[PDB]
């Protein structure tokens, strides 16, 4: 039910920008190249199948080592989550998340939610 | 009974102007929202502590449960800040307030205390359940609940928390149910 | 294509009118302009919250 | 209405002795509707005012 | 919000555009106009293209609140939506209001 | 300040009215009234008095149109309970209402806790808790001059 949404969105977007391309002075061939370029990258990645693809006090050196690695946060392949928040809440070190309209990619698979509620201790 | 310290709030001056936005983007476990408050809230897991690092270079550290733990946590925050690269100094790690809690282990009659000690004690049932016995000779505000738990607050040094509890102990012993 | 250069000269003329706008703002709207600037700063620098993901992606893509 | 706000029916004799006045309280029902054509006519009433 | 441009859909689009720009088959300024159209289109599709809800739990590392956008990074976190459950030890969450 | 002056005068007349009541006639939050109150006590440098349950036995029982005998029975029940400190926690009004409840439950003029709760303003669970605290002594808390409408054994539980 996910490849379907993507096709759905790609179709709608392509159809909805046609006039803009035309108003800007563009050949419909370019539009088709866009669709092809677009569809092809996903096929090359192979994350899922697609219909198109099939076709002392002063020195602070006294303190030695606390501050963890900032670089750990970024991998560029890390499961990334695009969503909206309704309410984020915190008491001491207890956080509660009230999220919505989210697209998740966990363990390689793709998921979606209208609402997501979570709990975590910092 | 010996009171146990629960919170140490300290102020330490890093000595130089800090750009808050840069610190928030690179430091881990760091929140900076300008609209609600004007300081970066940074915390650390190893010694529990939440620290507000102010823009002009004054840092306030909270949540530590002993004196040495607070000095060490502030030293930690200063270095987390230095490794980013801003010039860093450590000056005047001075404790501001320490809150301590203890249990007398006996039921206490708050109403009676107000009758014989109206001058130093103020109690209103609707506003709060516990009498406040602000004490002048050792400056401390002690809140006594009916069950018997006494929380002492406002002491700048460890000795004051202990001295006040010993001073208030006879009064409670007299009103013991 | 000379029409585009005429339009750029007209845009410089629009940038002028804006200086008179500043005089009107000084005589009186300034709060509204500040609110608009705050709204812009949000959008512009949140596309930056967005672009960290872009550099990190191009790193392995 | 007594000194501490507890009501009690007054008999005509106490009205003469204590220099009171023999009277009875009066109530009414009021209804309040707000008309702003805000896609809704909000009415409300406070009875026995 | 030019928020959704660095997504699979958005990046494949930009790459396609750059080519056309590269071959002067297609050019910039026009490219910007296309991206602008994309922003309106993706935003519109998200808010009214349906959705399904759930509830779950996690562990945290860093947080960020800039221009009304929250960016978190949780560690050792597993999220389950309906029947499906997904394990994870490093997840980045970007959330707009 | 006006509202705080008002709370004080009632206490100065030995007939306090609850902030909840005082709130009914003012926009001021109970907190701000309490804070202003403290400030006035400090401002005018004068002491106050502790509350008694019986001072509100009159109007509430009146509002329930309860006969003096029930009203007076409640007062003893309340009085006995506080002398014994059977309820070293709950607000005396909460304690009083449960006594009133118990009393009303000891007469034909029984009322539901929610109605009583509605009149006193306290939570219906707070009365239920306060009731649970006074219930162990329900029989002996009653005055010696009383006429049951329901046996203490038959007093409900909640």
């Amino acid at each position: 039910t996910v490849p379907k949404l993507y096709r759905s969105v790609i179709e709608d977007v392509i159809n909805d920008v046609r006039d803009i391309f035309l108003d800007d002075g563009v050949d419909e061939q370019v539009l088709m190249e866009l669709k092809t370029l677009w569809e092809n990258k996903l096929m090359q990645s192979r994350a899922v199948d697609g219909f198109h693809s099939e076709e002392e006090e002063e020195p602070l050196n006294s303190e030695d080592d606390v501050s963890d690695e900032e670089g750990q946060e970024l991998f560029d392949t890390e499961n990334v989550v695009v969503c909206q928040y309704d309410k984020i809440h915190r008491s001491k070190n207890k956080w509660k998340f009230h999220l919505k309209d989210g697209i998740m990619n966990l363990n390689g698979r793709d998921y979606i939610f209208s609402k997501a509620i979570g709990d975590a201790e910092w | 009974i010996v009171p146990q310290l629960q919170n140490i709030v300290s102020t330490v001056n890093l000595g130089c102007k800090l750009d808050l936005k840069t610190i928030a983007l690179r430091a881990r476990n760091a929140e900076y929202n300008p609209k609600r408050f004007a300081a970066v809230i940074m915390r650390i897991r190893e010694p529990r502590t939440t620290a507000l690092i102010f823009s002009s270079g004054k840092m306030v550290c909270t949540g530590a449960k002993s004196e040495e733990q607070s000095r060490l946590a502030a030293r930690k925050y200063a270095r987390v800040v230095q490794k980013l690269g801003f010039p860093a100094k450590f000056l005047d790690f001075k404790i501001q307030n320490m809150v301590g809690s203890c249990d007398v282990k006996f039921p206490i009659r708050l109403e009676g205390l107000v009758l014989t000690h109206q001058q130093f004690s103020s109690y209103e049932p609707e506003l709060f359940p516990g009498l406040i016995y602000r004490m002048i000779k050792p400056r401390i505000v002690l809140l006594i609940f009916v069950s018997g738990k006494v929380v002492l607050t406002g002491a700048k040094v460890r000795a004051e928390i202990y001295e006040a509890f010993e001073n208030i102990y006879p009064i409670l012993k007299g009103f013991r149910k | 294509a000379q029409l585009k250069f005429f339009e750029q000269l007209d845009q410089i003329e629009k940038q002028r009118k804006d200086e008179q706008e500043r005089e009107i703002l000084m005589r009186a709207p300034e709060q509204l302009r500040l609110k608009q600037k705050a709204k812009e700063m949000q959008q512009q620098e949140l596309a930056q919250m967005r672009q960290r993901d872009a550099n990190l992606t191009a790193l392995a893509a | 209405w007594e000194r501490d706000g507890a009501p009690s029916p007054m008999m005509p004799n106490e009205a003469r002795l204590r220099n009171l006045t023999y009277s009875a309280p009066l109530y009414v029902d009021i209804t309040k509707t707000v008309i702003k054509e805000g896609e809704e006519q909000l009415q409300t009433q406070h009875q026995k005012t | 919000y030019q928020l959704y441009r660095n997504t699979t859909l958005g990046n494949s689009l930009q790459e396609s555009l750059d080519e056309l720009i590269q071959s002067q088959q297609i050019t910039p300024q026009l490219a910007l106009q296309v991206l602008l159209q994309f922003d309106k289109a993706i935003n519109a599709a998200l808010a009214q293209r349906v959705r399904n809800r759930v509830n779950f739990r996690g562990s945290l590392n860093t947080y960020r609140f800039c221009d009304n956008v929250w960016t978190f990074v949780l560690n050792d976190v597993e999220f389950r939506e309906v029947t499906e459950l997904i394990k994870v030890d490093k997840v980045k969450i970007v959330a707009c209001d | 300040i006006a509202s705080a002056c008002l709370y004080i005068a009632c206490r100065q007349e030995g007939v306090p009215r609850t902030f909840k009541e005082i709130c009914a006639v003012s926009r001021i939050s109970k907190k701000e009234i309490g804070r202003c109150f403290k400030l006035i006590l400090k401002a005018l440098e004068t002491s106050v008095d502790l509350i008694t349950t019986g001072d509100f036995m009159s109007r509430f029982c009146s509002n329930l149109c309860l006969p003096k005998q029930v009203q007076m029975a409640a007062t003893h029940i309340a009085r006995k309970a506080v002398e014994l400190d059977l309820v070293p926690g709950r607000s005396p009004i909460s304690v009083a209402a449960a006594a009133i409840y118990m009393a009303s439950q000891a007469s034909a003029e029984k009322r539901t806790q929610k109605e009583i709760g509605d009149i006193a303003g306290v939570a219906d669970v707070t009365i239920r808790q306060s009731y649970r605290l006074i219930y162990p002594r329900a029989p002996d808390l009653f005055p010696t001059d009383f006429k049951f409408d329901t046996p203490v054994d038959k007093l409900p539980q909640l």
